[PDB]
């Protein structure tokens, strides 16, 4: 059962060619205040200082798997296949040879 | 995984190099017209010019639509996509219906991504392993041999991790990756010393790989669009690739999603590979999907859509009014209907015996003989779903095959719709009406 | 080697500089008429004046209203933005119609900004946590080196990204992301086998600044101000994977969308580009969307929408007793001008079937052509459109280039059409 | 608000004089005596807030500028008071319940003013000494118009001061008790006068939104996202009870608002049973409401109804009738709607404009006004001539024209049965 | 001050002995609806029966939410009063049967008292101290703390546990700032930092506070009314917890659930127990339902079970319409809208309606509330146009007529102005008329 | 659940059974009162029948001539 049940974690794990090959888009328009003033973790928020500074802690420590879909999804950083792409003359130069 | 389904004794459509049908041929019998079309139908798919195109599927129940689909999916083969859904599951309740429409069309279209990687394949001479107790510093080394060369190499950390965590032995074929530098054990070379635990479970020993350690191979990668769409939908869209729950996606992020895949196809980076989508029972799809059914084949990454309807002239879904397929007018001026006729006795007792062929089931000549005309009375299903009954019969009777003593108890056992019927309109009375009375006494 | 649609050979408008539009310009054949109103159409969205116009394609069934639509889409360009649209789509589940719409309606208003990205961009040479603490590192680029020091949610993300001193890592200062773009090629020969990937030096000095444009919409900038949508911190995945679906986008949030936009055309880092909306199968919309719409198009910042409709005195959906010129309620039609398109003859007919053979890159006989053309004339002219393929199709079973007479009468003889299978039901 | 030209914006006011006669034409508006009248007498009614609970209904043709009135009414109105436009069909949602959405609608257009005094210092900015511990020892200077003095900070003070990183030269404001640091630019200006003021910022908010303040843990998302849900009934009472409180203290005024439903005729009968009982009560504000239509079945019931709404509603509410415009009327409102646009009529065009207008609809000859001026500048023409009018008139259709046109060809359209004639032969 | 629809109505007006006088309390006539009303209120006050019910029955414009409203304020706001309509049971969250459910608990108030003892002050100093031994505890063995307060009384020695200390320390406590212990509970609070040290700093970000009043430690007994939905309400999503998983709830909307039966039992177990003690007692309010009419079949049903159940308000119910098919019901014409079953169930009011004298009074009355003087002629023009259309039209006339009397600088309404204002503003029979 | 996962569980049961560990029981499934499904559910056991792995159903009525629901 531990190869006939996967669960959605090393699915995750295991594809990152997929993930890294297809993950194209980044978002049209962001605003990054928005990322702390959603969970009330502003310096101003209405949550306890200390309270606020042990959620941090947590979250600090804690691990996630879906850290590269993030990176992926924040900045589309074009890959070393590019600069065979890049240029339609390299790309004949490659099929040629 | 399978078993004997209702066409699984269908291969293909069985044409010519002319495509002209043969007469009986991959499974599928007569029906010549409809196959010569479906024949046409797939050349334009594999062609893979033509966009958008829209083919209805005309005729009578049990004249072999569903059947028709089934050989254009095999002849369409592997690496073609082949989306079979039902008009029952476009109403959904998570998606609006024609956000499951969208979703639908998108499986669709597939991506094949070719790429080039460099292949490390060997026997293991010995593997060393230096790490430091209570150190995180860790050192070792890997000897890798092939029939005609043998090369040493120093591990750096994550090889190291990665070879231990895999258990490498040094009795162990196995295959080292360098990109994304997994390690897979394809088998043993010999024995293990004969410790005192594991004594014999690596006996099916494999030959030393041969040729240049390090190769370069080749792997494509086949993904669908609408996989892609879910993929940057969000962050989590991922995790819903497998659960489901992919909610609304934006229609931004498929314009975008297009413009893309135009760049890449453009630029050679993806090769795209359009496929067939088959809708069964259209009629239960409403006025709404058909209306939005009408842009979506105007697009120019949509696939050919064939329908199968036989409602005839019904009251579409959604209106007051009957319309000659059960679908708009609309949707009809723009589709090419293929039509299919009802069978020939000739037709129905082969594939009787094709069927009975495809299950292992040995009939004698009148039995063959009898089950024919009984499917010519009632119905093709009806005998075809009476050969394994009267196998099971025979097998009952202890007998190596099946007479027509068999196929007669089957009848008798077993009901046609025409049977229950009239056995229901004699017997009214114990059954409940639509005026909710029945007489559950008998006195 | 290309692919083929229903629009593929829709070119644009065809309309001269005084605005008359020949009979056969851009690919289009005949409706004059709707064009030259087309033109003066996209004149007075070009004008960028006026908001929530709104104009009524009036025909009968295949007689050009989405090719007039896609026309129009063409010839404005892909700088402004032209949504097309089925009345079905507006039927969502998530959230009600009119969030829908008023989405689609801000979709379709574009806006393009100037904006400065700040690129830092080096090898790792020092990592020294200022002790969740700032962290100290050091970076080199092929100009020279340079330290930074970088905020707590920076740390983390290196953290998370499995940074070693000696990668090379890319930080984007507006978002405050981190990617590591691989080891240096100075370390190539540190190990035989190893799972990295080796990449050169970054070239030039470590910190670039450069101006780029970049295109915006006000759903965009909705959704940027409504939901948090990226970031490399457990933060930002628990603030986007909470409350995942769609919400009711106030009044106000959109206001202060204005507000902020107004501020940038003010300051003149931003250009406003009004674009268009297109409804098809109107029909399709209840009696409520036309309610809305009627607000929306007095709305003071509204697309240039244009409705398409083919249905005369049917009854509103949704309503049962309001018969209306189109199943448009007399609200909605005021505020409408009628743009009519009329049927095609057998002329105009043979004109477009011959166009679209040579755009497919079919070769066709006269009186071929003359055969499909009366057979188009005498069911319809779609029915012969997509005959065009099987024809095709079966001129290269025979191993014959051209399309004769025989391949149009067994592609007629095979495939049937809806009258015909209607007939075959009686 | 920078936005585009709609079909209201020239309506700056109600036109009112001191003794609430109207003027033939004004602020936008003309004509329409009686019901400008009766909006004005309902604006100063809002104006004094005596009285609660009272809702208007506009009445008469289509077209007759009922949200032409309402819109004169709500800027009349000026801004620091509430006016809530919203339409009957943006009440049912899949999200609220059509009660719970009422009462916010209810709610959101009743505002409270709170003041809030607050301590800060405002400067320009002179040199900034931080120590080590010696917790911390620090001292900032700062210039204005007329001193430069010297405050030493405490932990807390030179925490923000650090976390800010203010630099010198620049001009910087801080608050005494909130704390809260703002940033300006350099010195086109400078401080004016003493260092520290004490200068009171007014608050305006609504039920609604502090309703949603204190909903949740962090609920003020909630007034943007619009995700608030069905709140307690509990939760109300309680900012029932403490505004009444507050505005008992003197520390806070209410300013009652008024609420427009433009199209009413959405509703149902549980809205309009809600809506009888929501206007009795105090802090209900002044409902105004719109109808076309004057005798139809209500939404939710299978009878007609006086105005589509029910007699319970009707016997609560005063109706204000608006006459149909008259042939001088039109002309001069054609007039004012030219010149906003920006288009140079000619007296004749003028004229051919004002009996098109009268033949057919207002808004027909409105919306055809900026199409002859596009078409006119396909001509490279200024002033608006005769034949460009004509052409406008050919290219683009009225409503009465397509429905002939449909009559006349009824086979080639879709009917109500599903029937069409695609065949152009026979 | 606003003046709403029934402002004036100040009380039912009656006597010692029940009797209703003619005029007061805001009331003009419907003698026998103020005396029933009268008894009802009586029974409300005996606060010995549940679960019965009455209707006040009667056509529109006669006094229904008026009679609602006069119970409400006669009752006191020491008794329940939950207003409602018949829409607002019609949830998008929840079953219909789940909100007149939790509508109807929320009329059951509940006063409970408790005595709490707060040690709040001024630390002036703060001697943590350890173990006599090292071996007496773990590690850091931190025993008690020495705390210093000082109030306006005096100060006072505290010493206090470990534990206290660590939320000294959660809390950020220094010498100088006020601050405020719970014995009950041991929650420290920080309110601020003393008025004293105000001018320490020229330059600094602190809530300065003044020094606590009275005794350092005052011990007071606090009473509050909280209704049986505030403790299934705190039961179903309670506040505690600070945790991540605890921040993240927080975050989310607070939805609607189908609290179910279980929780209500344990919470009627709890409330005995402690009335028992006699430390709570119980207080039946009362539920108002207007509209009755619109209510579904399967609300009035529930309404039959909800009046079975050993805890219920008395629900009194409006309906101004007779012979009307039930919502939800395709043939079962009612009296009332009222299903029979329900009917008998209920007490029927009937309330009759006015004549011309009673609305001539209730016009005076009304122009009297709105701070607006009315010409005799005026009004009894305004009394014709009452009785000859409606009188809500003319109870809300008055206020134009009064605008137009000021835009004219007159103190009085004058028959003209009534006239203009008949101008102004149309009724529903001339605008219909008008419409034809 | 996705079409993906649910080809990918098939294909690991393939793999395993192939490797020879693992047996199919195909199991039935009685759906008592088939009156009650409406005919979209009707349409999806018209297409779920003919799916390549499915258990043997047994349908009870207990009605007579009735209009199907949908
Ligand atoms: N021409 C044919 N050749 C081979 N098998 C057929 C043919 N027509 C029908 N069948 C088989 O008969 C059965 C009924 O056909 P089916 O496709 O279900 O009809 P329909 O699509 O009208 O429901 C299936 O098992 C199908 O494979
Ligand atoms: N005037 C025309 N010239 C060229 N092709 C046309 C013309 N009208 C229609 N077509 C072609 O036939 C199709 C039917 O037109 P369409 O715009 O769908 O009609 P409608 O929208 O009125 O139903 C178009 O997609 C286009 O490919
Ligand atoms: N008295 C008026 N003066 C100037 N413009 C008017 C007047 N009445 C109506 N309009 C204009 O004519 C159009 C129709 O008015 P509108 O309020 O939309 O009509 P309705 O509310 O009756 O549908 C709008 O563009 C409006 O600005
Ligand atoms: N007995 C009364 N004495 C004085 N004023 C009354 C009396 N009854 C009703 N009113 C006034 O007339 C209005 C009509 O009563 P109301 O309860 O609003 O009627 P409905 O039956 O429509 O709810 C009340 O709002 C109140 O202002
Ligand atoms: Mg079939
Ligand atoms: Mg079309
Ligand atoms: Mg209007
Ligand atoms: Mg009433």
């Amino acid at each position: 059962d531990n190869e006939l049940i996967k669960p959605l974690q090393t699915r995750v794990l295991d594809n990152r060619k997929i993930i890294d090959t297809f993950a194209v888009l980044t978002p049209s328009a962001v605003s990054l205040d928005m990322r702390k003033l959603a969970l009330g973790l502003n310096d101003d928020s209405s949550v306890g200082e200390n309270t606020r500074l042990k959620v941090m802690q947590n979250c600090f420590e804690v691990s996630n798997p879906l850290h590269q879909l993030q990176t992926k999804l924040t900045i589309a950083f074009p890959d070393k296949s590019l600069l065979q792409y890049d240029c339609g003359k390299l790309q004949k130069l490659a099929i040629l040879l | 995984l399978s078993l004997i389904a209702a066409h699984s004794h269908i291969t293909g459509l069985g044409l010519d190099e002319n495509l002209q049908p043969r007469p009986t041929s991959e499974g599928m019998v007569g029906q010549l017209q409809a196959r010569r079309a479906a024949g046409v139908i797939l050349k334009m798919v594999q062609n893979g010019t033509i966009a958008g195109r829209a083919v209805l599927v005309a005729g009578p129940p049990s004249t072999g639509k569903t059947a028709l689909a089934m050989g254009v999916s095999q002849s369409l083969g592997k690496d073609v996509p082949f989306t079979a859904i039902a008009g029952s599951e476009i109403f959904s309740l998570e998606l609006s219906k024609t956000e499951a429409l969208t979703q639908a069309f998108r499986k669709s279209i597939g991506i094949k991504i070719k790429e080039e990687t460099e292949l490390i394949e060997g026997e293991v001479v010995e593997i060393q392993i230096d790490r430091s107790i209570t150190g995180g510093h860790k050192q070792g080394k890997l000897t890798i041999k092939t029939t005609d060369m043998e090369t040493i190499y120093e591990l750096g950390n994550k090889m190291i991790d990665g070879l231990t965590k895999e258990k490498v032995l040094a009795g162990d074929v196995i295959s080292i990756d360098k990109a994304s530098g997994k390690i897979t054990k394809l088998g043993r070379s010999f024995a293990r010393s004969r410790d005192y635990d594991a004594m014999g479970a690596d006996t099916r020993f494999v030959q030393c790989p041969e040729g240049e350690l390090q190769k370069r191979k080749t792997v494509v990668h086949t993904v669908s669009l609408h996989e892609i769409d879910v993929i940057n939908s969000r962050t989590q869209g991922f995790l819903a690739l497998f659960t489901g729950d992919t909610g609304e996606i934006r229609s931004e992020v498929r314009d975008q999603i297009n413009t893309k895949v135009a760049e890449w196809k453009e630029e050679g980076k993806a090769e795209i590979v359009p496929g067939v989508l088959f809708i069964d029972e259209v009629h239960m799809l409403d006025i709404e999907c058909f209306s939005f059914i009408n842009r979506a084949l105007e697009d120019e990454f949509a696939p050919i859509v064939m329908m199968a309807t036989n409602r005839g002239v019904s009251k579409t879904r959604g209106t007051n009014y009957k319309s000659p397929h059960g679908l708009p007018l609309d949707l009809l001026d723009r589709s090419i209907i293929i039509t299919t006729k009802s069978y020939n006795e000739q037709e129905i007792k082969t594939i009787l015996s094709i069927r009975a062929q495809e299950e292992e089931v040995e009939l004698s000549s009148d039995a063959l003989d009898l089950l024919t005309k009984t499917g010519v009375e009632t119905s093709l299903r009806y005998s075809s779903n009476l050969i394994s009954v009267a196998q099971q019969i025979a097998m009952k009777r202890k007998n190596n095959t099946v007479e027509v003593e068999d196929v007669k108890r089957a009848y008798l056992l077993f009901l046609d719709s025409a049977r229950s019927v009239k056995y229901v309109q004699e017997n009214e009375s114990q059954y409940i009406d639509d005026q909710g009375n029945v007489q559950i006494s008998i006195a | 080697v290309t692919r083929t649609a229903a629009h593929t050979h829709i070119k644009g408008l065809g309309l001269d500089e005084s605005g008359v539009a020949k009979r056969v310009e851009g690919g289009f054949v005949g409706q004059i008429e709707a064009r030259e109103a087309c033109g003066v159409i996209v004149d007075l969205i070009k004008a960028k004046k006026m908001s929530g116009r709104a104009i009524l394609l009036a025909g009968g069934p295949s007689t050009g209203k989405t090719a007039l639509a896609l026309a129009i889409s063409q010839e404005l360009g892909p700088k402004v933005p032209f949504c097309p649209l089925v009345g079905s789509e507006l039927y969502s589940v998530e959230v009600k119609k009119t969030e829908t719409l008023m989405e689609n309606f801000r979709r379709a208003i574009g806006l393009r900004i100037k904006e400065t990205k700040e690129v830092y961009e080096g090898e790792v040479t020092e990592l020294t946590p200022e002790d969740i603490s700032h962290v100290i590192v050091g970076l080199k680029s092929a100009k020279g080196t340079k330290t930074l020091r970088l905020d707590p949610t920076i740390y983390e993300s290196i953290q998370r990204e499995k940074v070693s001193i000696g990668d090379v890592i890319y930080i984007e200062a507006n978002t405050g992301a981190v990617k590591r773009v691989g080891r240096s090629d100075a370390y190539a020969t540190e190990f035989d086998l190893e799972t990295e990937e080796y990449v050169p030096l970054p070239k030039g000095e470590v910190h670039k600044k450069k101006e780029i444009v970049q295109d915006v919409t006000l759903h965009d900038l909705d959704v940027a101000n409504a939901r948090p949508q990226g970031g490399q911190d457990v933060i930002s995945m628990m603030g986007q994977l909470l409350k995942p679906k769609k919400t009711e986008i106030t009044e106000k949030l959109r206001q202060e969308v204005n507000k902020v936009v107004a501020k940038y055309i003010d300051q003149g880092v931003a250009e406003l580009i009004p674009g268009v909306l297109f409804i098809d199968e109107v029909n399709m919309l209840d009696i409520e969307i036309f309610t809305y719409l009627n607000k929306a198009l007095e709305s003071n910042i509204a697309p240039v929408v244009v409705l398409a409709s083919n249905r005369g005195m049917t009854t509103v959906r949704g309503t049962e007793d309001v018969i209306s010129p189109h199943g448009v309620p007399p609200d909605l039609i005021d505020r409408l001008l009628i743009v009519r398109t009329l049927p095609y003859d057998k002329d105009e007919i043979r004109t477009i079937i011959e166009r679209r053979a040579t755009v497919e890159r079919l070769q066709v006989e006269s009186s071929a052509l003359d055969l499909l053309a009366t057979m188009g004339t005498e069911t319809s002219l779609r029915y012969a459109l997509q005959l065009l393929a099987p024809c095709g199709i079966l001129a290269q079973t025979s191993n014959r280039k051209e399309i004769v007479v025989n391949d149009v009468n067994e592609a007629k003889l095979l495939f049937l059409d809806a009258k015909r299978s209607t007939k075959i039901l009686e």
